[PDB]
RNA sequence: UUAGGCGGCCACAGCGGUGGGGUUGCCUCCCGUACCCAUCCCGAACACGGAAGAUAAGCCCACCAGCGUUCCAGGGAGUACUGGAGUGCGCGAGCCUCUGGGAAAUCCGGUUCGCCGCCACC
RNA sequence: GAGUGCAAGAGCAAAAGAUGACUUGACAGUGUUCUUCCCAACGAGGAACGCUGACGCGAAAGCGUGGUCUAGCGAACCAAU
RNA sequence: CCUGUCAAACUCCAAACUUACAGACGCUGUUUGACGCGGGGAUUCCGGUGCGCGGGGU
């Protein structure tokens, strides 16, 4: 920018959305990358793999797909990124993908985060991930309860929309049992 | 040369052109190459370890199986054979 | 095609540029050689230019030049049209210069031996201190010049 | 110290201050000379010195030059004549002196020169059509006292 | 239009830059919450040569803690024209800053796709004079 | 790709500027702290929960060349320098001819306000 | 352009720098290769890169075979351990 | 802004040229066995000059 001299960026680095040195040791694994990003609305996983001309994704999954099978609760939410971790999972193990190593981007490793959440999801549908059991959120958290509590404190849907008053946790039970399911069109 | 450490003479070659200072994209530290490919040996000044001794920039060897990470290069140096231990970062395939 | 004849000695000569005549088939001042135009001969020539004389000849003197020293692979025998006749694809001489020149063939696929042997140049050279424009008989030749001297070392 | 010394440019360029030390003071007093608050334009004519021969000048002749070529043009238009001369060279080549035989012979600092290519312009004064010829005689005075031949040209002017 | 582009306050820091403390109190009490140490860099000839160490405290109000504060402090200041920042800034007093920005500064301070707030969405000296001006007292 | 995610090359992509775009869609800003988590002080950030509002930021789309950069034509220049050769010139430092290569500054007119790959998606 | 212990040159910015916290991989064993000594034989020393064992930190990929890189080093006999 | 100059230990630029590997042509090798490997025997480790490029020194 002000002269023959300067030191731009790479692309990415500038849009600040690629941590090349957390990249480098990611990708010394050799194993595949469960890219887990997030959204103010969305959660997202991809599966992807290293190639000649840039990144290939063998299989992905978003929150919004998910209604697809059945749901009808919003999509940024513990649950939520579960579900679609294991929803990019199943898809993965039927590419033929059975191995990866967790990409969090720019998002942080706070302990029972949605990014981890995702690993979870992705490990149950089968996965092998080099993870960590006491960073991710208990059972019942993934499940919503916290939520369906919080609504207890009601006087106030806490949804506005009408999914339900007191939200339901149940329906997560029901989306993953739906998905552990042979059948399910991936 | 003053002295006769690995690096003596070696200012320019081990050193960036302004613009491509700054840490090197990952891609080529990744790189994986095949028994019998032919590869360009040239130290990347960004990169710090897995390189070779600078008297060897400039060669142009023959991968012949890894040591770790690192790949196991067959040059000649004059007359002589020798393998040198050396990470992709420094590494180009030929052609 | 162009016509190669030394005619400076090996004696402090560069060695890569002695080695070059060699590899042309010249061993000795006053040796010819034909070779093709290519990319690879162009640089050889170059390499030589101040030892040696070149240009392409005329299909006369080519033929002239044959006739007097060219040689089979081995042994005496003149080269003459009937030799031509019972050993190479031609039918004389002339069938032998034209496929040359027209590059098309080489003295040895035909049996005879890559160097023309030639005589020293009747009535002197022009020196081998200077170039063709300078008035020397060093470097590229006029397909005229190269006719004169060729047909002077008959 | 003859010049003969020092004359060709048969060594390294030596001017890294940073790695020099001891370097005797520069005997030129002026590089801008006439009128200097004027500019070049202002003038018809411009005639330069021109060097012949690629040289190097100790400090000590193009002081004594200069002094004797604007000593000239003060002399003949006076210490403010409507004039204007230029010593366009600076003395950068550091120089040495071997003053033990040739045992540890780099020579101690002893001055400085001009590197002067062939062709070049040393001097270039500007003034009008009248006083012409004083600064070719200011010249002829000025390239007496420096190694090289030299040509006396006019740049612009052609009244004639 | 208006809307997304109308200044607010992002933070209100309070400081006292002592030079050894015991005011930490009276920032916790004036402002409602938690001061902080502050530590200084290079050593100093005015017997200022410890590098980290205590030299004053400061307090970063955010929301309701800085309008709370502010109701209060700003009475007790005279803002003048000068004591403006090009950012759109004013401090007063004891230190008291005052950070204007409008709606989407976030952009500017999260850490994934950060990027600069562009010059015409920053905020200006007049555009803040007005703003403050418009609450509670008198411009220069 | 009517706004997305991961990238490769890493300024042809930078700097700066103009115009345009979003009812249950996307990205955001945005709203909000019971929880997982968080600030040596601040739900600012990080993290979690969520849609009342908005297209003003960001972002995406269209475009401008003033600065920086890439490449191209003409000029500078076959100049500067230079591998091979010379009973060519010069008192000499050095120069010239033949042969094979061949700049840089700079001027002028164009180019460049990214290109490409994978996945997902009215 | 700072900083990064010390020459000089080089490397480094969501770091190789700064702060904070934790930690002792400045670990044991044994190699490959380069260097020392271009080419081209030659010791001590050095470096890069491995494996085996045991560990530290991290969600994890991963990083740690001392200090970002090139100086900071010593045979046999004998003694002590 | 304008105007005057430089660098062995400066570089936004940048040759000629030297150099690794590969193909092609040439030359060479398969009875003259090359390239390479193993073994016996040395001599040698005062050099000099021209040209090109140097560094020191009048
Ligand atoms: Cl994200
Ligand atoms: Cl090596
Ligand atoms: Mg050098
Ligand atoms: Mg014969
Ligand atoms: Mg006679
Ligand atoms: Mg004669
Ligand atoms: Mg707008
Ligand atoms: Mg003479
Ligand atoms: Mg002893
Ligand atoms: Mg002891
Ligand atoms: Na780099
Ligand atoms: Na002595
Ligand atoms: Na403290
Ligand atoms: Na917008
Ligand atoms: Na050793
Ligand atoms: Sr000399
Ligand atoms: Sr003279
Ligand atoms: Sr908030
Ligand atoms: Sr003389
Ligand atoms: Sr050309
Ligand atoms: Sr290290
Ligand atoms: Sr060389």
């Amino acid at each position: 920018a002000t002269g023959p001299r300067y030191k731009v960026p790479m692309r990415r680095r500038r849009e600040a959305r690629t941590d090349y040195h957390q990249r480098l040791r990611l990708l010394k694994s050799g194993k595949p990358r469960l890219v887990a990003r997030k959204s103010n609305k969305h959660v997202r996983a991809q599966l992807v793999t290293l190639g000649p001309n840039g990144d290939d994704t063998l299989a992905s999954a978003h929150s919004s797909d998910l209604a697809e099978y059945g749901w009808e609760a919003p999509t940024g939410n513990m649950p939520s990124a579960y579900l679609t971790g294991l929803l990019a999972g199943l898809r993965a193990q039927e590419a033929g993908v059975e191995e990866a190593v967790l990409d969090i981007g720019l998002n942080s490793p706070t302990p029972g985060s949605k990014v981890f959440a995702i690993q979870e999801g992705a490990i149950d549908a089968g996965l092998d991930i080099p993870h960590n059991d006491d960073v991710l959120a208990d059972w019942q958290r993934t499940r919503g309860a916290h939520i369906a509590e919080y609504d207890e404190q009601l006087e106030e849907p806490l949804y506005s929309g009408d999914f339900d008053a007191a939200d339901l946790p149940e329906h997560f039970d029901e989306l993953r049992e739906t998905l552990l399911d042979g059948d399910i069109e991936l | 040369p003053s002295s006769n450490g690995p690096l003596e003479g070696t200012r320019g070659k081990l050193k960036n052109k302004p613009r491509d200072r700054g840490t090197s994209p990952p891609q080529r530290a990744v790189e994986e190459f095949d028994d019998g490919e032919k590869v360009h040996l040239k130290i990347d000044p960004s990169v710090p370890n897995g390189r070779f001794h600078p008297r060897f920039d400039g060669q142009t060897g023959t991968v012949e199986g890894k040591q770790g990470d690192a790949y196991k290069v067959d040059i000649v140096d004059g007359g002589k054979e020798k393998t040198i231990i050396v990470t992709a970062a420094h590494l180009r395939r030929q052609e | 095609m162009h016509a190669l004849v030394q005619l400076r000695g090996e004696v402090n000569m560069h060695t890569d540029i002695q080695d070059t005549l060699e590899m042309l088939n010249i061993h000795h001042v006053n040796h010819c050689t034909l070779v093709p135009e290519t990319d690879a001969y162009r640089g050889m020539v170059a390499k030589v230019n101040d030892f040696v004389a070149f240009g392409e000849p005329s299909q006369e003197t080519l033929e002239t030049v044959l006739a007097t020293r060219a040689e089979p692979l081995e042994g005496d025998a003149d080269v003459d049209d009937e030799w031509v006749a019972e050993h190479t694809d031609y039918d004389d001489i002339s069938g032998l210069a034209f496929a040359l020149l027209s590059e098309e063939t080489t003295l040895r696929e035909q049996g005879l031996s890559p160097t023309l042997r030639l005589h020293p140049p009747r009535g002197g050279h022009d020196g081998v201190k200077h170039p063709v424009k300078e008035g020397g008989q060093l470097g590229k030749h006029d397909t005229e010049g190269i006719d004169d001297l060729l047909e002077a070392m008959r | 110290k003859p010049a003969s010394m020092y004359r060709d440019i048969d060594k390294p360029a030596y001017t890294r201050r940073e790695y020099i030390t001891g370097i005797p003071g520069s005997k030129i007093a002026q590089h801008k000379m006439g009128r200097k608050q004027k500019d070049a334009d202002d003038y018809p004519v411009q005639i330069s010195l021109i060097v012949e021969e690629t040289v190097q000048l100790r400090h000590g002749s193009l002081e004594a030059s200069r002094l004797s070529a604007n000593r000239h043009l003060i002399k003949e238009l006076g210490e403010e004549g409507d004039y204007k001369m230029t010593l366009r060279k600076f003395p950068h080549q550091v120089l040495r002196e071997n003053k033990d035989g040739m045992r540890a012979a780099f020579g101690k600092i002893v001055g400085t020169a001009a590197r002067v290519q062939a062709g070049e312009q040393l001097f270039t004064a500007y003034c009008n059509v009248e006083d012409a010829e004083h600064v070719k005689e200011a010249f002829r005075r000025a390239y007496n006292k420096i190694t090289p031949s030299c040509r006396i040209k006019v740049e612009r002017g052609e009244e004639l | 239009f208006h809307e997304m582009r109308e200044p607010r306050i992002e933070k209100v820091v309070v400081h006292m830059g002592i030079g050894h403390a015991n005011a930490e109190d009276i920032l916790g009490e004036i402002t409602g919450q938690m001061p902080v140490r502050t530590k200084a860099k290079r050593t100093v000839g005015e017997f200022d040569i410890r590098e980290g160490d205590p030299i004053g405290a400061k307090v970063t109000l955010r929301d309701e803690m800085a309008e709370e504060f502010l109701q209060t402090a700003l009475p007790l200041a005279e803002l003048a024209t000068s004591q403006f920042d090009d950012t759109g800034n004013f401090s007063f007093g004891l230190d008291v800053t005052v950070n204007l920005v409008r709606p989407g500064y976030r952009v500017a301070k999260r850490d994934k796709a950060s990027r600069s707030i562009p010059t015409k969405h920053r905020l200006n000296p007049a555009d803040a004079v007005a703003f403050i001006e418009s609450t509670y007292d008198v411009e220069v």
